[PDB]
């Protein structure tokens, strides 16, 4: 009736069998591993049940956000109104520390089109636009490689897995940004503009790519909807904690003996993890100082919260971060936890797309501030005002990019503001 | 300097000769195709990634060329242009360097890197090589984080770099041999060192854990 | 039958559906600080300064952009609204350059204005500001693009109200600049309507620069007579001379514009 | 046929080249349906 010890997946239940690029990542491997079987069925199926088997999978957003996937995915169920529907599949992948998306496009690509087949058709999308970032040429390359399969197959086009919807899927590469992973900047590149993300009165299920409706998902999300569909919302619903459930990637990296990727059940505890997948932090456990749960955006925690943590959304919220792409970097006792972050403020401000004014000034402020705390060259007061400036663009920027670059600064004072009020006095005494 | 307002020289000014080859322009209009009908303006980022390929940097000219072919005004095709990092508004020198400096690399010694390559090359941080063979840049996150300190030459991921592996990549372009895309150790493309702690099971085949309905 | 029923403040006010909150606000008189919106232009939300408390809500929603919906509570003084207001002049105010002795804005600059009403008394800004070259764009306009904000009228006004795409935004960051890149001339009958739109003294009119103060002037309506339209135009002089022609309002004539001929 | 898990099979990436993306786009167009109208030519016309 309840899991408790959760984790430890097996091989059997894991999504992307594929994942380390050991089998054929062609068509022929893709079917041999358990792909495009039974596509049809789905199809017929018709999208209220698509749709109602997410709802019971309880799958979470994996992109950042957490959303009831369901939930989102219901919001074009409304009849027809003339206007095109489109799906659109995020695979910018920008946030650091995140590599999952890499890895399923370059060794599992046929995976994530038959999530855009199954996912178009529970949605009503004429179409999948994946916006692959500039940077993964021979990752997009692979990918049409698949499409290029999939469409020779009969499997999408006219009459796609001859079910009679007819299903297209559009790879477009970017050209290079952090923003364009933004759900609503995504849409905007697509369209031909610049990146710059679009306010939110309305949403892209109703307004979207070229006026059309859209909903932008993350690759992992649509990669495991078909085995969603296979295995059913049961057999997904029962990893997880509840509200948790799936079995969401894990890029482990930073100060780690051997840094990888592994398809880990939810709510895992972050020790465990660390331990067997990782190899433990570098220099034993007790050497840890600090780790990024989930991506830059997420705010760190100390190894006092890393003690015992689950790897989920919930229980990362009430320890003051979130589960964001579960991107865990480590940061060992030798790492400079200052120079650190100052380093991540440099490349939100390298990254932000400059549209809203908390966005444009602010974390180029917070840069500047957070550039003389690592030389010390400050005053104690200082830490308070970069608490109210984080707090001043936090929830009044267009996207979750400002509050993706002010939380960083929170996780840092709140749990090592001792270490910088040490710096500055450093820095005092040192210029007498 | 990566400045944004562009000054008109004999090198970059608007009657610089620059044209689409006859296979860019059938890969353009496929490109046009892609998108609805009335939107043509949405190929703005590939057709001008096009351009790139086959002049290396894009001029004023071939910003102004896009804008003809995809009846896009210019102003909007330069807005696209400053925006995105890639489009290369200066000439740069064919082996591209691009090297992360983003926290998760940097954590694993990436400056290493980035003095290994200025070391061999000579060339300092931004600037490029009197052959116009390299151009050494630094760069934000890549996506593979969990690979140790990488690069991105030309249009080629090499992850697990160390710092005398980066020497024997840099004198295979400086004889021309193209290094292998990928980890530079025994790691294949994201597993663990020691092993395989997943996966080590043959996949189960067709219809496993299939509900009966479908 | 269609009018949904908001609150604003508190008091009931009849909105036609699909209206947004600062024209709400505007029902009752309380007019909600703002850059980027313009009425005649569209709707950007660049300025962030429309922000606003909406009751029983969580986050400051953005009045220039946000359909108010039934049975909403618009909390325009809520202690919430004051600090977000706060913080976004203080970003605004954090690079602007001290050209208020110098800038022809100095007097009726929205900029200078909005932060004596709705903004702090001092800066805790102790860092280097930032500089932008300037960019010319024909003998009629004042450009220092240091002073600019970024609100994006001027791109607003040319891609809409002038037909002509040639001003708009490059780069991303903090480093981005509105202009033009390649050099030209921003020339149309309309183009010195640029001015009125931009609240900062980065767009001014060269002719008029630096010449008379808007407090010093005494404004006296009048009609063009350059043009058949007749444009209705606000004539201010000064000790017994001509400075400047600004257009007046009248919505069936001129709207808010007046041609080049006119100024 | 074994269960060869110490071989990356996936090294077709090494041998592509700068036009490879576009170029099987191109070869590709032909299995795409007609795209959808939204009348006029541009949103400018
Ligand atoms: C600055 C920023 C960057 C983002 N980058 C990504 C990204 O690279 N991939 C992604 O899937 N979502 C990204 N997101 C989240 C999207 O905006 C959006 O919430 C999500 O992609 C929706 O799909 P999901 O529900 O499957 O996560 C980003 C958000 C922000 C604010
Ligand atoms: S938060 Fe930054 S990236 Fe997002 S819209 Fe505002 S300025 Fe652009
Ligand atoms: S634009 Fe306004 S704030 Fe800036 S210098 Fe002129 S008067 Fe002062
Ligand atoms: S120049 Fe003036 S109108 Fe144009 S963006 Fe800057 S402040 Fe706004
Ligand atoms: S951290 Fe080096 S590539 Fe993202
Ligand atoms: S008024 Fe709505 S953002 Fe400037
Ligand atoms: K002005």
């Amino acid at each position: 009736p309840k899991k408790t010890s959760f984790g430890s997946l097996k091989d059997e239940d894991r999504i992307f069998t594929n994942l380390y690029g050991r089998h054929d990542w062609r068509l022929k491997g893709a079917q041999s591993r358990g792909d495009w079987y039974k596509t049809k069925e789905i199809l017929l199926k018709g999208p209220d049940w698509i749709l109602g088997e997410v709802k019971t999978s309880g799958l979470r957003g994996r992109g950042g956000a957490g959303f009831p996937t369901g939930l989102k995915w219901s919001f074009m169920n409304k009849p027809s109104d003339g206007r095109p529907k489109y799906l659109v599949v995020n695979a910018d992948e920008g946030e650091p520390g995140t590599c999952k998306d890499r890895e399923i496009i370059r060794h599992d690509p046929h995976k994530l089109v038959e999530g855009c087949l199954v996912g178009g058709r529970a949605m009503g999308a004429r179409a999948a636009y994946i916006y692959i970032r500039g940077e993964f040429y021979n990752e997009a390359s692979n990918l049409q490689v698949a499409i290029r399969e999939a469409y020779e197959a009969g499997l999408i086009g006219k009459n796609a897995c001859g079910s009679g919807y007819d299903f297209d899927v559009f790879v477009v590469r970017g050209a290079g940004a952090y923003i364009c992973g933004e759900e609503t900047a995504l849409i905007e590149s697509i369209e031909g503009k610049q990146g710059k993300p679009r306010l939110k009165p309305p949403f892209p299920a109703d307004v979207g790519v070229f006026g059309c409706p859209t909903t932008v998902a993350n690759v992992e999300t649509v990669a495991v909807s078909p085995t969603i569909c296979r295995r059913g919302g049961a057999w997904f619903a029962s990893f997880g904690r509840e509200r948790n459930s799936g079995t969401k990637l894990f890029n482990i990296s930073g100060h780690v003996n051997h840094p990888c990727t592994v398809e880990e059940e939810m709510s895992v505890p972050l020790k465990e993890l660390i331990e067997k997948h990782a190899g433990g932090v570098i220099g034993g456990w007790d050497n840890l100082l600090a780790v990024i749960p989930g991506g830059s955006s997420t705010p760190l925690i100390p190894k006092s919260v890393c003690e015992t943590v689950l790897m989920d959304f919930d229980a990362l919220v009430q320890a003051q971060t979130g589960l964001g792409t579960a991107a865990v970097i480590v940061m060992d006792r030798s790492t400079d936890i200052v120079k650190a972050i100052a380093r991540l403020i440099e490349f939100y401000k390298h990254e932000s797309c400059g549209q809203c004014t908390p966005c444009r000034e602010g974390v180029d402020w917070m840069n500047k501030v957070m550039a003389r705390f690592v030389k010390g060259d400050a005053r104690p007061a200082e830490i308070d005002s970069l608490w109210e400036i984080s707090k001043q663009i936090e929830g009044h920027t267009i996207c979750a990019l400002g509050d993706g670059a002010a939380w960083p600064v929170q996780g840092l004072i709140r749990h090592f503001r001792p270490e910088l009020e040490e710096r500055m006095q450093q820095f005092a005494l040192q210029h007498q | 300097g990566a400045l944004f307002v562009h000054r008109d020289t004999p090198e970059n000014n608007p009657d610089t000769p620059f044209d689409f080859t006859p296979e860019n322009y059938k890969r353009i209009e496929a490109i046009v195709k892609n998108y609805p009908e009335g939107h043509k303006a949405a190929a703005v980022l590939p057709v001008l990634d096009l351009a790139q390929r086959q002049n290396g940097w894009l001029p004023i000219s071939a910003m102004n060329k896009v804008a003809e072919i995809l009846q896009v005004p210019p102003m909007r095709v330069y807005e696209v242009a400053t925006f995105y990092t890639m489009y290369n508004r200066k000439p740069v020198g064919k082996y591209h360097i691009q090297v992360c400096t983003t926290t998760p690399c940097m954590l694993r010694n990436s400056d290493s890197i980035l003095e290994a390559i200025q070391k061999k090359l000579g060339i300092k941080v931004g600037e490029t090589t009197p052959d116009k063979l390299f151009t050494l840049i630094e760069v934000e996150c890549l996506g593979a984080c969990v690979n140790a300190p990488m690069v991105q030459i030309n249009d080629n991921y090499y992850e697990d770099l160390t710092p005398k592996d980066i020497e024997e990549i840099i004198d295979e372009l400086k004889a021309g041999k193209i290094p292998k895309p990928g980890p530079r150790s025994g790691r294949f493309s994201c597993e663990p060192a020691g092993g395989l702690t997943s996966l080590t099971e043959p996949p189960k085949g067709p219809g496993f854990g299939v509900q009966a309905g479908l | 039958s269609n009018l949904i029923e908001v609150f604003v403040d508190g008091q009931s006010v009849m909105v036609e559906p699909g209206t947004t909150v600062l024209q709400a606000c505007e029902k009752v008189g309380m007019q909600i600080p703002r850059f980027c919106y313009h009425e005649r232009l569209s709707v950007a939300g660049n300025c962030r300064m429309c922000l606003v408390e909406i009751e029983k809500a969580p986050k400051v929603v953005a009045a220039c952009a946000m359909p108010v919906m039934k049975g909403w509570n618009i909390l325009t003084n809520s202690e919430k609204s004051k600090k977000a207001r706060e913080g976004v002049m203080e970003f605004l105010l954090a690079n602007h350059p001290l050209d208020c002795p110098i800038c022809d804005q100095g007097g009726e600059c929205d900029l200078q204005d909005q932060s004596m009403m709705f903004g702090s008394d001092r800066s805790r800004f102790l860092e280097g500001k930032r500089a932008v070259e300037d960019k010319n764009i024909g003998p009629l306009v004042k450009t220092i693009m240091t002073r600019c904000i970024q609100c994006t009228r001027c791109i607003r006004f040319a891609s809409e109200i002038a037909g002509v795409d040639d001003l708009g935004t490059t780069g991303r960051g903090n480093d981005m600049q509105v202009g033009t890149y390649i050099e030209k001339m921003f020339m149309s009958e309309l183009s010195g309507n640029i001015i009125d739109i931009c609240p900062v003294g980065a767009l001014t009119s060269k002719p008029y620069a630096f010449t008379a103060r808007p407090w010093e002037t005494r404004k006296t309506e009048s009609i063009d007579v350059m043009d058949a339209v007749g444009s209705n135009i606000v004539v201010s002089t000064r000790t017994g001379e001509v400075m400047r022609i600004l257009p007046r309002m009248h919505e069936d004539i001129n709207e808010e514009w007046i041609s080049d001929k006119t100024r | 046929e074994p269960f060869d898990n110490s071989t990356y099979r996936n090294l077709q990436h090494h041998e592509y080249s700068t036009y490879t993306f576009l170029d099987l786009n191109v070869e590709l167009s032909k299995f795409r349906m007609p795209q959808p109208s939204s009348g006029r030519q541009s949103p400018r016309h």
